[PDB]
């Protein structure tokens, strides 16, 4: 009895309905980019720690007003100045230095002209302040950017490189982030050779571990190849087992139609007894995408059992594992991104949601990109086209007309 | 958010 | 003397132009995510390379036309058949089977009704082929995908997982590709502290290293810490050395401004005898932003001296740093990915060209995205506004009005 | 292509 | 329709 | 102006 027909959207809610969010581990702040954090993130001290210059000039007392001042030091970066400016006087700063107790302003050396300096010219001794000065200019005071106890980073902040330095400015240099998933990729076939293998009658090379493994890593996500496995039920098991040991989620790919040596859904049904969600859904390319959870102890593993065909492999990966590794690696929201593009040719719609690799292009003040399906040839794929259903209204797309295309590359 | 593509209205 | 002020488009066009392309080198395949080719790719088998089924089914004679045909046997993915077709007879095939000697098409087994199989039911003896064939129909015939001799990839193509998938096919396991650019990271500033350091009196922690780090790992590209160094000429012309033994791209941010210890042009000019290209840009934020090519036995070295403002210091190494680098490492067109955004609040403009960072959001069936300046807390900048020099027509831009972002982030 | 941000016309 | 004027929200 | 209908680029 072939799978029930299961519409694209059920099958993609039921992947992220079905989908678990992994556990927590404290990692280093520098491991953080693509992490999710689980925990909200404080601040233990004021940024900045001190009053602190914003400009190259001289910390003053603003009712002095203008007027020729003698200079009675220096607060460079990094040390506490131990003098008081007192009304006539200021004290030479540079930008971050600390502001002197006494001085309530700063004024930028553009804003004066200095007068006398040592006969070494090492030192200067007395500047003109051509300016008058509004109490608090050119100050950051203490806790302005970041006080002591404030949230600097909330639970759920997928972080990049600003969030890893902020991490860096508040001393916060261990964090507790979701786990990646650990995602284990095999092909199965009689008729597949690996890469580095010469070619033997009957026979191909295997693709789609390769493409397959690339999409993961290019997400950041730690990968097991468990090679290739024969069209017959014992070696399919035993693999499966592997890899439900070694890691978190496990891609097969092939043996998922209706064909003879097309063994992957009764392994997993009769022999692992795994839960197959959806065997067929309605889309263009993927008919035959299997998803299946099984339930060890508490924990859930995910078993994606991928169309055989390299172009389906890859679509039916893009469209259903890279959105449920998101949410196992604690993305709120892992949806993936959708645009609207330009179509660049004519397309003929079929009755299923079709799919198609593409490269997103922006054009000279154009609003819009340009979607052309696969000096274009030297770019990666950085699209799927997202073509809608034929209906009585829309059996075709013309040139120009926008379409839906969901990002798979960076733009 | 729809994973299926729509046809534009605008 | 300061140095000239230069424009933001002269600026960027000279790191560009004088950037170097890095050497190539030979890898394996399954580590060619973001390199570049710096070969031509050739196919050594033709792809398919033997006659292979599109579908599950039987091969056939087209000639024989519909009827009740006798099955000789069956053609298995992996196997080489032995047998010939004969008018009257038909094989099983599965998809990517090869096709017998005598089958001129292939019937899907939709297209057909079993009659007899063996008491065991384990063999098909005879099926109604239900259809007229066309010749050919439901084959690959050999080289249909790839011929032999055939250029799959060219030189110049940035590599994703498909590129790597086609190499798996072909079984070209090693190519040519340019080197990655090794990217060396320095902080100055007698203030700073590492991110592990509690605070002491004057001092901040060091954030520009982690968050310049996090920025080109992001890319792929490998890195060097060099620390924290102080605002003194020595140290710093040590810590350059060091940097330009270890590295192809020196990166070192603060001591760029004219204040009385900010060191890093007097280094990299008398010490280094480095050749300052621009150290001085109009542009907000990155005044003081530095670029240096220092030419020693036919290598280029890369010098970037960032401002020390951490704000600064990100901008300016996603407008600059981040494009040499791809241009480093090959990529024939290494500018970076702009497009059109929605304001999402009015600004107003200075004279220099202003940059800030941005998250990117694609609203239901709006053509534009929306660019909102820096739960959008749980999102990291995946966009840097670009907004126009203010001239007597523009003083200032609205909500809702069409401007340039440049891509910084998967969107 | 400007790395200088433009104003739109349209 | 509407005799009084509107924003335009595209 | 034109008198003879033309195509749209945008
Ligand atoms: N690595 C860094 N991390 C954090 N803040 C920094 C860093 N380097 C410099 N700063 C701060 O940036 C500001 C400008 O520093 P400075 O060395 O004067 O930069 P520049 O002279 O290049 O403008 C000061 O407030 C300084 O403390
Ligand atoms: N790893 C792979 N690399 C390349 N081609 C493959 C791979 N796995 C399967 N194929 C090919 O894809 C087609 C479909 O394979 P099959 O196992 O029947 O997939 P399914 O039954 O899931 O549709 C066949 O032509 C097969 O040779
Ligand atoms: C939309 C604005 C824009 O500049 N382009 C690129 C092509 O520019 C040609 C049109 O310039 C202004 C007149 N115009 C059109 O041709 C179409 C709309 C429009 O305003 C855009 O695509
Ligand atoms: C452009 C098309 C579109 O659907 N949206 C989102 C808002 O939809 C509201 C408008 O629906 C149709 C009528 N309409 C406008 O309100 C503005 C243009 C337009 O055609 C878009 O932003
Ligand atoms: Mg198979
Ligand atoms: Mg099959
Ligand atoms: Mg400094
Ligand atoms: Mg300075
Ligand atoms: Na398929
Ligand atoms: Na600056």
């Amino acid at each position: 009895s072939p799978f029930p027909l299961t519409s694209m959207d059920k099958a993609f809610i039921t992947v992220l309905e079905m989908t678990p969010v992994l556990g927590t581990e404290i990692i280093n702040y520098r491991d953080g980019m693509g992490r999710v954090l689980a925990q909200d993130v404080y601040a233990k001290d004021n940024l900045p720690p001190f009053p602190a210059s914003v400009k190259d000039g001289y910390a003053v007392r603003a009712a002095d007003g203008p007027g020729d001042r003698f200079i009675i030091g220096e607060s460079q970066a990094g040390e506490q100045p131990t003098q008081t400016v007192m009304p006539g006087q200021v004290m030479r700063v540079t930008t971050g230095a600390p502001i002197p107790c006494g001085a309530d302003a700063v004024v930028q050396v553009e804003d004066t002209e200095l007068i006398r300096e040592s006969d070494d010219g090492t030192e200067e001794l007395e500047v003109r302040i051509l300016v008058q000065a509004r109490p608090g200019q050119d100050i950051r005071p203490i806790g302005h950017d970041i006080k002591r106890g404030e949230c600097v980073l909330a639970k759920g902040t997928h972080m990049g490189p600003s969030e890893i330095g902020l991490l860096a400015t508040v001393g916060v240099t261990e964090v507790e982030v979701n786990k990646f998933p650990v995602v284990a990729v095999m092909s199965t076939g009689n008729e597949l050779l690996n890469p580095e293998d010469d070619l033997l009658p009957g026979k191909i090379r295997d693709s789609n571990r390769s493409t397959l493994l690339a999409t993961i890593q290019e997400h950041g996500y730690p990968t097991i190849n468990l090679g290739i496995v024969g069209d017959n039920p014992d070696d399919l098991l035993n693999a499966l087992n592997e890899g439900i040991s070694r890691a978190d989620v496990i891609i097969t790919s092939g043996g998922v139609s209706m064909g003879e040596k097309d063994y992957l859904k009764q392994v997993l049904d009769i022999d692992l007894h795994a839960q197959i969600h959806f065997g067929r859904v309605f889309m263009k390319p993927g008919l035959p995408t299997t998803f299946a959870t099984l339930d060890i102890d508490g924990v859930r593993k995910i078993i994606f059992a991928l169309p055989g065909n390299p172009v389906s492999a890859v679509v039916t990966c893009n469209l259903f594992v890279v959105p449920a590794l998101r949410k196992m690696q604690g993305i709120l929201d892992p949806r993936p991104t959708i645009i609207k593009a330009r179509l660049s040719c004519d397309v003929k719609l079929d009755p299923r949601p079709e799919y198609h690799r593409c490269i997103l292009t922006w054009h000279h003040q154009e609003p819009l990109p340009w979607a052309q399906s696969t000096l274009m040839s030297m770019r990666s794929a950085n699209g799927l086209l997202m073509l809608p259903p034929k209906t009585e209204q829309y059996v075709e797309l013309h040139k120009g007309e926008v379409v839906d295309v969901m990002v798979i590359g960076r733009l | 958010f729809n994973i299926v593509g729509t046809t534009y209205p605008c």
